[PDB]
């Protein structure tokens, strides 16, 4: 256990409350809807699969797009390339080597030219005013992954995926926290794997008792079951992979006994 | 962004690198001197550059006195500002220019706090320096020192992996990253402010390698060769290698010998070889030889 893990823990408790998007910024939009929003993701989900960038990647340009569109209005043939700068930013800032422009230009179809992008990512950096270090799921999950004596790999791979799902649908996630979510997860993937419970450590670290979890862990749950019939598949078809043990083959339990 | 860069009048050019230009400038307005960190953009069209997208967000995060002050950042079309408070020298000029007489030491104790003030305050926020040297670090006519240079800087809410093109100079270089461990941890900026901590003292680099593997000796030389009870798992690392040469640890007083016991003390757990046991910033801040640290001015030669 780190020497600042408190800290930073306090900290970035305190950072995910500010780089909160606006929960009902979709209904404000004119063009776009939930569902693009989804299939945008998704997309950004194998574009990740595709560069093999790392998870958190994924995660920064998610807050990012919720960000931007929280306070820009954005048409559906702008929408992939606001997505893509979002990417590209993400890429440049959690990635040891990010992939060049032309990648990001390639992976569009020639939707956008070279130039668009950049433009786009100089836009969303002066509407982000250039905070792009914000919390994630990842993040929070890591620091949860520090209070598992018994080390498990199952688990983890299980709590990043159903993590990962929950950016997929602003409806009903928008709504929580990223350390809320990241607690649902967990516990949810423990209890799959373990039939263990969140853990008394945590609930002293994080503050958050399993009944304040329960709106958001419903709802993951939901998102669980539900899973194989989304009309979005990349991240399930991403966690068959055995470098996640297959989690996403994993069968939910039918209840929580909550 | 133009007319911000017109209320600037550059008074002269102070430093170059890769990323661009630095001018000290004045604020014609209010009269402010500052630091004009300028990066073209069209140097490489592949848009902001990494390095400064990282420097920009999370300098933007640490205010800290001992940290250098980011007060703003104009981006133009083809160009970007970052915008810094100026400060008279940095650490290296200092220790070259004190050569003859040496830095008093009421005042390495103080550069010293200070800078394990600044660290502190990155990394319980979740940022790796990663690039601490003499030259990085700027001090002022007042007796303040600060953290500078975050080109290479990382949020670690995530472990940071290691990248062979991305590291300090040798010399700072912890014993981690030459055994090519895979993650960084902030072990790595205290073994850094370790090795320069020694330099102020005695006026000379602690290791001063050639490469790589003449950098790990000289370690070894002067620290002994580490096992696995010093340090578990060493052995085990990537470019350990069973045919290493098995120094003995030299006297430490014989390393810094103008030091007293807290100094031997602090420098020694400052050089752990084991990162999980290497002193924090925090914890160093606590220990007896800052007993009686006060803030002395420098003599600035300029
Ligand atoms: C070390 C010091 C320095 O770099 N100071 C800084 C740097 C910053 C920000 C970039 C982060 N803030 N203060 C310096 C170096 C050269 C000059 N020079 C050289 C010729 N004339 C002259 O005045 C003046 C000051």
């Amino acid at each position: 256990v780190p020497d600042y893990h408190e800290d930073i823990h306090t900290y970035l408790r305190e950072m995910e409350v500010k780089c909160k998007p606006k929960v009902g910024y979709m209904k404000k939009q004119p063009d776009i809807t939930n569902s693009m929003r989804a299939i945008l993701v998704d997309w950004l989900v194998e574009v990740g699969e595709e560069y093999k960038l790392q998870n958190e990647t994924l995660h920064l340009a998610v807050n990012y797009i919720d960000r931007f569109l929280s306070s820009m209005s954005v048409l559906r043939g702008k929408l992939q390339l606001v997505g893509t700068a979002a990417m590209l930013l993400a890429s440049k800032f959690e990635e040891i080597y990010p992939p060049e422009v032309a990648e990001f230009v390639y992976i569009t179809d020639d939707t956008y030219t070279k130039k668009q992008v950049l433009r786009m990512e100089h836009l969303v950096l002066k509407v982000l005013t250039f905070d792009l270090a914000a919390p994630t799921v990842n993040q929070f999950l890591t620091q949860y992954f520090l209070h598992q004596q018994p080390a498990n790999c199952k688990v983890e791979s299980l709590a990043m995926f159903l993590g990962e799902l929950s950016l997929i649908d602003a409806d009903p996630y928008l709504k929580y926290l990223p350390s809320v979510i990241a607690g649902a997860a967990f516990h949810l993937a423990l209890y799959t794997v373990t039939g263990q419970s969140w853990p008394e450590s945590l609930i002293r670290k994080t503050g958050y008792t399993l009944e304040s979890l329960k709106p958001c862990l419903m709802d993951l749950h939901q998102t669980y079951l539900k899973a194989p019939q989304h009309a979005q598949q990349s991240i399930r078809e991403k966690y068959k992979n055995s470098k996640y043990h297959g989690v996403s083959l994993l069968n939910p339990p039918e209840t929580l006994n909550l | 962004p133009l007319v911000d860069m017109e209320n600037f009048q550059k008074v002269e050019k102070i430093g170059e690198g890769t990323y661009g230009v630095v001018y000290k400038a004045r604020n014609k307005l209010t009269g402010e001197v500052v630091a004009l960190k300028k990066i073209r953009l069209d140097t490489e069209t592949e848009g902001v550059p990494s390095t400064a997208i990282r420097e920009i967000s999370l300098l933007k995060e640490l205010n800290h006195p001992n940290i250098v002050k980011l007060l703003d950042v104009i981006h133009t079309e083809n160009k970007l500002y970052l915008v810094f408070e100026f400060l008279h020298q940095d650490l290296k000029k200092f220790m070259d220019a004190s050569a003859l007489t040496g830095i008093p030491l009421p005042l390495i104790k103080s550069y010293l706090f200070q800078l394990l003030q600044g660290l502190a305050f990155c990394h319980s926020h979740r940022v790796l320096h990663r690039d601490l040297k003499p030259q990085n670090l700027l001090i002022n006519t007042e007796g303040a020192i600060k953290l500078a240079d975050f080109g290479l800087a990382r949020a670690f809410g995530v472990p940071v992996r290691t990248y062979t093109h991305e590291v300090v100079t040798l010399w700072y270089r912890a014993p981690e990253i030459l055994l090519g461990c895979k993650y960084y941890s902030t072990a790595v900026d205290i073994w850094s402010l370790g090795c320069i901590f020694a330099e102020m003292v005695t006026r000379r680099a602690l290791f001063p390698g050639d490469s790589e593997i003449d950098q790990l000796f000289r370690i070894f030389r002067t620290l002994g060769t580490p096992d696995e009870v010093v340090w578990p798992g060493v052995t085990s690392m990537p470019d350990y290698k069973p045919s290493f040469p098995k120094w003995a640890r030299q006297d430490f007083s014989k390393v810094v010998p103008p030091l007293d016991e807290d100094g031997r003390s602090l420098l020694s757990q400052m050089l752990h070889y084991d990162p999980n046991k290497r002193i924090s910033a925090k914890a160093a801040l606590a220990h007896p030889f800052f007993q009686d640290v006060t803030k002395p001015v420098p003599h600035l030669r300029l």
